[PDB]
């Protein structure tokens, strides 16, 4: 089939799909499944029962909030059979599923079924021609245009940092904890409640999320920080009231870097940066180290680059050079990888076709990804 | 070593008393009342000025200390029982006031949970507690309070007594007495909180399972045909003398289905601890299921605890919580005291034990040195 | 007769006894527990630190470290809160009053039994002490006086050739992946197929289900193609909670990991490989003899199949006229601690011990001089 | 850089490369 791709990056917050020839995800929108908040049966109430994209964000004060995708893994498969079923809408990309092969997205180290389930429904629901399912982590490379780098993936759901030397994976040198924007979402809930403000409502999780988006940034010197007096910094909620965030401005994205602070066992963004590279071989080292690109939404946090400047300075060996290659676009370096990747003419080489995925069946997914 | 006192401040009550007691010696509707205004102040208040609080703290901790405690609040320490997530103004300022005006010894800011858990002489449980403002899951295991696990919904005493003005104002007939023996609904504009209180304490109860469900399904009614559970009879509450307010039947076990409505999004105060369990440590689940203990004045009423657990086991069948929580056995805690005062009596075992009480408690040498009160937020 | 205690430090578990007897007396493992949660205020009955079935019993809140990592131990402290445990409260025995017979891997950093020797003299006060070669006694427990032992426990796999008493130092071949390796493979294994453990208290289970479950294939390609064409191999089991769950092919691809560290992306050779290698280092004439003496030790080789896996691998590898003899007795985990207990019973080794006059006459350094 | 101008998370007014002080 000649016909453009699309290519659809599957964040776990915010899903981005659009054609391969575009140089930017055109159609992008949050993952999750808005349902009316009361079980409805009268007449004149919010009808359809399924909002997903603007819709929701149109009526979402009076909706529940349910997303599909936890830590990078499909939880209510009808939740992402219905999402998907929206990205090929009226509203986003405004064609049929049948005509364009497509490029998934999916995290590095998940369980072989999400691949599997995820691989049937695009074939079965939708009758694509062909699928392909590839690592964010090599696709922001791509994105970049450099062939060599450590990708450090902070998205919505799962924090991952993988190291390619030359277009090389390290498969053992990959290292993956579950700390990401939903859990600093969740810390500054906490933290807000400590302020007096209660956000229990699964709508008011997104209010959450966009103060976190907002008004939200790394100190240097977290205890120094503490001990100022902090400016007390207003934001406006969606009704029209006002909030002193607070000291909680820099204590929720903390526990990316400490999370044992709230008693999570896991190792800290910086941690498993530092070990994925020191777990590759010893002369690519330094190069891993004067190769590191940020990716995925949690790393756009304010002064979030200088932080992890100076952790990794502090584990690293002295003297060794260090580039955190942050670009602007780190948002969207994902899906523009995929696009990029989907350009190539090897990529028509790489998706499985239909009749290769009936006639091998379920492991021709997961041998031609390797 | 003089006794040291306990004081656990509330919305809607305070208990005050002294360590070792079986009991607390005064409790007691946390409010001041200043000249000149009808209805009494809350002495607790979130989101305020802390000028206005400070005052208000003032004269209620001198209500407590020269009122229902009769002694001097410089000679012995403070044990003061505070929820785990308070908000900080409110713990500064508390301690401010205990510090610099009473110029106590020492004040421990205990949390209310681990307290309530030292009563049974257990350690380890999933501790509800149903507050006025709000009700709070939060599992302990081994003497930890596991913060990450937490949960917390707005279904305490509050909502409850919005629910009942609604639903009273709604299907309101009230005998005014003065040529008006017929139904007069709507009479007054608003009742008082007092008259709400004391309508749900003696009035309403929480009904069986099967009821409740009954009663929840009759409620949309969709297709339905007389499928609610026959009411009780209904009680004429008298209000002011002369005024006899009809409460309905169906309002005595409706008015509570609140707390354990899903309503589509998988949220009551029984799926609160299936939540905060799921959550837990893969080790610390048994052990937290099998203990349950629940406090806090909601819980007191009558057939809560039977309507809660039914509840829980009927949840934990659902495809949410089959595959973790499925095979699990449910057990409720029965503390010594009543789960009004289960948080005080903690703190009034954790009271008497002087040598500990000492190191532990922040000395107000420390405070005035450094004037920052610990906190399980960072330093 | 004053016993002389023996304690084997594993990497992973500890074991503790008296001399002369039959079985160790105290076996935990070596892990330090924490707890994790430090800003909330904290319970009545507690302690800053637990160590051995006390944090593994309290795993669900505390957080483990092991103090000995690939046989080298990286935090004295927590080693030392380990010998403090394996002394007062489980054995239950002043150290001052008993000699002390540790033990250590092959070819390890000589740092480690530096300052082994330095904590048993200074901080224990010990009369005397003595640190041995693990394979040497897992060689003396068995009965044998030549032989090849290959004893692979939590952290370290070392093969040690010796022939008629004598030991062959040149032909010693020690291998970073035992144990610790397994279980993390078993995790990465277990996540593929959807059961994500990533705390080191899920460390425990995971080790559990391999204690419980895993076994070595024989034939590694067949048993693979079965599972994949039958379910027969799968088996079910039951964490603490209750949740049930089913492990299929990664029953016989865990363990697989010790005859192909590729999986584990080492470049090191299986155990067999290595085994045989360090039958070849030594001279012509005793090699028949090593063939036929072949031990088996620690608690890794536990497997079930893994005595019949490597009878054929080194029967591949060797010529066909010599007789490969894979011997692998049932009590072998403990074996490493009985030929201990024999070393510390036989009446000729009173001479073996460093004595505290010894030690404050030369030092840690005599460690190097007696010992090996 | 006008291209990611209509997009809506592009983070601007930052730097795009955080380092070390280089050395000879
Ligand atoms: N004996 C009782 N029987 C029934 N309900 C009661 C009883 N005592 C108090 N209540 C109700 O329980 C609620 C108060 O609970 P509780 O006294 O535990 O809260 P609090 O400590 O004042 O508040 P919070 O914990 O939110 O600070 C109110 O609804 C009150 O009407
Ligand atoms: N400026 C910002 N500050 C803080 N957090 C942000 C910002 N922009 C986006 N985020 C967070 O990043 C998340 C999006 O991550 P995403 O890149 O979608 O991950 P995935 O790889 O799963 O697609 C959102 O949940 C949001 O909370
Ligand atoms: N029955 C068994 N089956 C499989 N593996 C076992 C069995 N028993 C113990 N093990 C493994 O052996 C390891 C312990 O080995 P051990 O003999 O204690 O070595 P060390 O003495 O160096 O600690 C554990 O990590 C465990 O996984
Ligand atoms: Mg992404
Ligand atoms: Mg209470
Ligand atoms: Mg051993």
């Amino acid at each position: 089939i000649a016909n453009q791709p699309v290519v659809i990056d599957n964040g776990s917050g915010v899903i981005k799909a659009g054609f391969a020839g575009d140089q930017i995800p055109k159609y992008c929108f949050p993952n999750y499944v808005g349902r009316p908040k009361h079980v409805r049966v009268m007449a004149g109430a919010l009808e359809g029962d399924i909002f997903i994209g603007p819709k929701a964000e149109e009526h979402r004060g009076l909706l529940s909030i349910r997303y599909p995708m936890e830590h990078g893994i499909v939880k209510d498969w009808n939740d992402m059979e219905r999402i998907w079923q929206y990205v090929y809408s009226k509203d986003q990309l405004q064609t049929f599923s049948e005509e364009h092969p497509v490029l998934l997205t999916e995290a590095p180290l998940n369980p072989r079924k999400n691949r599997e389930r995820a691989a049937e429904v695009f074939f079965e629901t939708f009758n694509v021609p062909a699928l392909f399912i590839s690592m964010q982590a090599v696709l922001s490379l791509y994105a970049t245009g450099r062939t060599t780098g450590v990708v450090l993936d902070s998205g919505d759901g799962v924090t991952h940092a993988v190291p390619i030397y030359e277009g090389f994976a390290m498969p053992h040198s990959i290292m993956r904890i579950d700390i990401a924007g939903r859990d600093v979402s969740r810390f500054l809930r906490l933290y807000l409640r400590k302020e007096g403000y209660d956000f229990h409502s699964s709508s008011e999780f997104e209010i959450v999320k966009a103060i976190k988006e907002r008004a939200c940034y790394l100190s240097i010197n977290p205890q120094k920080d503490e001990t100022l007096e902090t400016e007390k910094a207003q934001y406006y909620l969606p009704d029209g009231s006002t909030i002193e965030i607070g000291p909680s401005r820099f204590r929720a994205p903390e526990l990316l870097f400490r999370p044992d602070l709230i008693g999570e066992e896991s190792e800290g963004i910086h941690e498993v940066l530092v070990f994925a590279i020191q777990k590759s071989d010893m002369d690519l080292r330094r190069t891993l180290f004067s190769n590191i690109v940020l990716s995925g939404g949690s790393t756009l946090f304010k002064g979030f680059g200088d932080r992890l400047l100076s952790e990794v300075k502090k584990l690293a060996p002295k003297d060794v050079k260090i580039r955190i290659s942050a670009p602007q676009e780190r948002l969207y370096s994902t899906w523009i990888g995929g696009s990029i990747l989907a350009s190539l003419d090897t990529f028509k080489k790489m998706w499985v076709s239909k009749k290769e995925y009936e006639e091998d069946g379920a492991r021709s997914i997961h041998r031609k990804t390797f | 070593e003089k006794t040291a006192v306990v004081i656990d401040l509330g919305e809607a009550f305070t208990k005050c008393g002294f360590a070792g007691e079986t009991g607390p010696r005064c409790i007691i509707p946390s409010v001041i009342k200043k000249a000149g205004m009808p209805k009494p102040i809350k002495v607790v208040q979130y989101n305020i000025n802390t000028e206005e609080l400070y005052s208000y703290l003032k004269e209620f901790i001198h209500i407590l200390y020269f009122r229902h405690l009769l002694v001097n609040p410089r000679d012995r320490r403070v044990v003061v029982i505070e929820s785990v997530l308070c908000p900080s103004h409110f713990r500064e300022t508390l301690t401010r006031v205990l510090f610099k005006y009473f110029e106590v010894p020492s004040v421990l800011l205990a949390p209310s949970h681990l307290m309530a858990l030292l009563t049974l002489g257990i350690n380890s449980a999933m501790v509800l507690d149903c507050g006025y403002r709000e009700s709070l899951v939060l599992p302990i295991y081994e003497g930890i309070p596991v913060l990450n696990c937490w949960g917390a919904l707005p279904l305490g005493g509050k909502a409850l007594h919005k629910e009942l003005e609604t639903q009273l104002l709604e299907q309101c007939t009230v005998d005014t007495g003065a040529a008006k023996e017929q139904s007069l609904p709507s009479v007054m504009g608003s009742i008082p909180e007092g008259v709400l209180e004391d309508i749900k304490v003696r009035t309403c109860f929480v009904s069986d399972l099967t009821r409740g469900l009954k009663i929840q399904a009759a409620k949309f009614n969709i297709d339905g045909n007389t499928e609610r559970p026959s009411p009780p009879p209904n009680v004429d509450y008298p209000l002011d003398g002369e005024k006899i307010l009809h409460v309905l039947g169906s309002i005595r076990d409706s008015v509570v289905e609140i707390l354990f409505e899903q309503d589509n999004e998988e949220k009551s105060v029984a799926t609160l601890i299936l939540d905060s369990l799921m959550q837990c440590p893969i080790d610390t689940r048994k052990q937290l299921a099998e203990n349950l203990v629940i406090i806090g004045g909601t819980s007191m009423l009558p057939g809560f605890l039977h309507r809660l657990l039914a509840e829980i086991r009927y949840l934990v069948e659902k495809p949410k919580y089959k595959k973790t929580l499925g095979t699990k056995t449910f057990r409720i805690h029965t503390p010594p005291a009543k789960a009004n005062c289960v948080a005080w009596l903690g703190g009034a075992i954790f009271g008497a034990l002087q040598d500990i009480l000492g190191s532990r408690s922040v000395s107000k040498e420390y405070y005035n040195q450094t004037g920052r009160i610990p906190d399980w937020c960072s330093l | 007769d004053i016993a002389a205690l023996v304690v084997d430090n594993g990497s992973g578990m500890c074991k503790a006894g008296f001399a002369g007897d039959d079985a160790p007396r105290a076996v935990f493992p070596s892990i330090v527990g924490r707890p994790r949660h430090q800003g909330v205020m904290v319970g009545m009955g507690q302690k800053d630190s637990y160590v051995g079935d006390e944090a593994q019993s309290k795993r669900g809140i505390l957080t483990l470290k092991y103090p000995i990592e690939h046989g080298i131990v990286t935090n004295w402290d927590d080693m030392e809160k380990i010998w403090h445990h394996t002394f007062y409260n489980e054995l239950r025995v002043a150290p001052e009053e008993h000699p002390v017979l540790l033990t250590e891997a092959p070819l390890n950093p000589k740092a480690n039994r530096e300052k082994m020797t330095q904590i048993m003299f200074e901080t224990f006060n010990t009369p005397a002490m003595y640190v041995a070669i693990q394979a040497v006694l897992s060689l003396y427990a068995s009965g044998r006086t030549t032989g090849i032992v290959m004893d692979s426990g939590d952290g370290v796999t070392h093969t040690v050739p010796i022939y008629e008493g004598y030991a062959l130092p040149h032909a010693i071949l020690r291998l970073d992946l035992a144990g610790r390796d397994l279980t993390d493979y078993l995790m990465k294994i277990l996540t593929e197929r959807g059961y994500s453990f990533t705390t080191t208290a899920e460390r425990e289970i995971v080790r559990d289900i391999k204690e419980k479950l895993c076994y070595v294939a024989l034939d590694f390609e067949q048993e693979m193609a079965t599972a994949a064409s039958s379910s027969s191999l799968e088996k079910s089991y039951e964490l603490p909670d209750g949740q049930v769950i089913t492990i299929g092919n990664e029953r016989f691809r865990c363990p697989e990991a010790l005859f192909q560290p590729s999986f584990l992306g080492m470049e090191s050779c299986g155990i067999h490989e290595t085994t045989f290698n360090s039958i070849m280092k030594c001279d012509v004439d005793i090699r028949k003899d090593l063939y036929a003496n072949t031990v088996l030790s620690g608690g890794t080789t536990m497997y079930p199949g893994i005595a019949d896996r490597m009878q054929k691998e080194i029967t591949a590898l060797a010529p066909s006229t010599m007789k490969i003899k894979i011997i692998a007795p049932p009590e072998r985990k403990y074996s490493v601690w009985i030929g201990g207990s024999i070393l510390a019973s036989l009446s000729t080794f009173q001479q073996m011990w460093i004595s505290k006059q010894e030690y404050d006459e030369s030092g840690p350094s005599i460690v190097h001089r007696k010992c090996f | 850089d006008p291209k990611y101008a209509d997009l809506p998370g592009i983070a601007r007014n930052e730097p795009d490369v955080y380092e070390t002080s280089d050395l000879p």
